[PDB]
């Protein structure tokens, strides 16, 4: 469970943000938050490596918490 | 004839420290002890990889060297600037033709400047404590590390007065397995009783903060 | 030696031969395929383990090579 995919994000959003957003529930060690660089503009879908499973359980609830510019984030296993 | 780490492991006062190859060391006891005393710096880690240190491809793309604020603060950059971006202008013949009659009080910064950019605008950079030995990487993978109970103002995008929306879920859902200890305000802080800020307020009446002993 | 000049700086004009060299050899490198790095060398930008090289004759002398050759046609 150490990793999450997290869907439907806005682009000010940012990396920096992302860990401090996921991290109010327990750290993130391993960020990843695609630049697409053709654009230079984000998707706006994370994966999160964690310490070890204790990051991963949360980890689905922390979505419902979860609340960008006004809309949700998918938070799910991987 | 020798340890395998397990042993090794719990033979150490501190287990923290051993790895994979303390064990074929001629004196792995004497090895795992020097580790864990307090304040000494460890062998820095590019001794087992195979590419020489510093030669890597991120390396390549490193940025120019930038001055110090209080050295800009001369104009010295966008002096010697100009300088240089008219010398690529002219021919040999020119070069050589000037350097038999010079041309006098070209660039030139008043001393009064820069001796104040020397011993009134100097600052003290950013330094580091000892033990924090440089590697490879370094400077990118500074990003560290911000805690729960603990938000950046930033994270102004939730715009609730001041608990957090979270909690309010928390509380249903159960405290997470992943923190054994965690404290938060409504499920197991006070907002019982609420007197640890109290002591807070008390002990902060209670200092002198006067430092001893300094230039008046 | 204003009027008719005189003797010549030697180390200069070597400098100005680096710049004529550079120059020259420069211009049939397109700008992706070489790097410069900050203190004046160059990467080639080609083969994936961006070879570094002083000048731009070795830069050419490089790209002249098979490893690059190879290197290149994957790309
Ligand atoms: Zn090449």
């Amino acid at each position: 469970d150490a990793t999450v995919y997290v869907g439907g994000l806005d682009e000010k959003v940012s990396e920096p943000l992302l860990w401090e957003l996921f991290l109010q529930a327990g750290p993130v060690v391993n960020t990843h938050m695609p630049k697409d660089r053709v654009t230079g503009q984000h998707q706006g879908y994370g994966f999160v490596e964690f310490l070890s499973e204790e990051d991963a359980d949360y980890a689905i609830k922390i979505m419902n918490m979860i609340k960008l510019y006004g809309k949700p984030i998918r938070v799910n296993k991987a | 004839n020798r340890f395998t780490v397990a042993e090794l492991k719990q033979l150490v006062a501190r287990p923290d420290v051993v790895e994979m190859h303390d064990v074929t060391a001629q004196d792995p006891k004497l090895l795992v002890h020097l580790k864990a005393t307090r304040n000494s710096v460890p062998v820095p880690r590019h001794w087992c990889f195979k590419r020489k240190y510093l030669q890597g491809k991120r390396g390549i793309e490193k940025p120019p060297f930038e001055l110090p604020d209080f050295i800009k603060r001369t104009g010295i950059q966008e002096m010697r600037e100009a300088l240089q971006e008219k010398e690529e202008q002219k021919t040999m013949k020119s070069k050589m033709r000037e350097k038999v009659r010079p041309k006098m009080g070209k660039i030139d910064i008043d001393y009064q400047k820069l001796h104040d950019a020397f011993f009134k605008w100097q600052t003290k950079p950013k330094l580091t404590i000892h033990g924090d030995l440089y590697y490879e990487g370094k400077e990118f993978e500074t990003r560290l590390k911000k805690k729960p109970g603990d938000l950046s103002d930033e994270l102004i995008s939730l715009g609730m007065p001041v608990p957090p929306p979270w909690l309010i879920a928390m509380q249903r859902y159960g405290p997470p397995p992943s923190y054994p200890n965690l404290k938060i305000p409504g499920l197991n802080s006070p907002i019982g009783t609420n007197a640890a800020e109290f002591q807070t307020k008390t002990e902060e009446e209670e200092i002198d903060r006067t430092p001893w002993g300094e230039l008046e | 030696m204003s009027f008719k000049r005189e003797g010549d700086d030697w180390s200069q004009l070597n400098v100005l031969k680096k710049r004529r060299v550079g120059d020259l050899l420069a211009s049939y490198i397109p700008e992706d395929e070489a790097l410069m790095l900050r203190d004046g060398r160059f990467a080639c930008a080609i083969c994936p383990h961006r070879p570094v090289l002083d000048t731009l004759a070795m830069l050419t002398a490089h790209r002249a090579g098979k490893k690059h050759l190879s290197s290149l046609q994957l790309f």
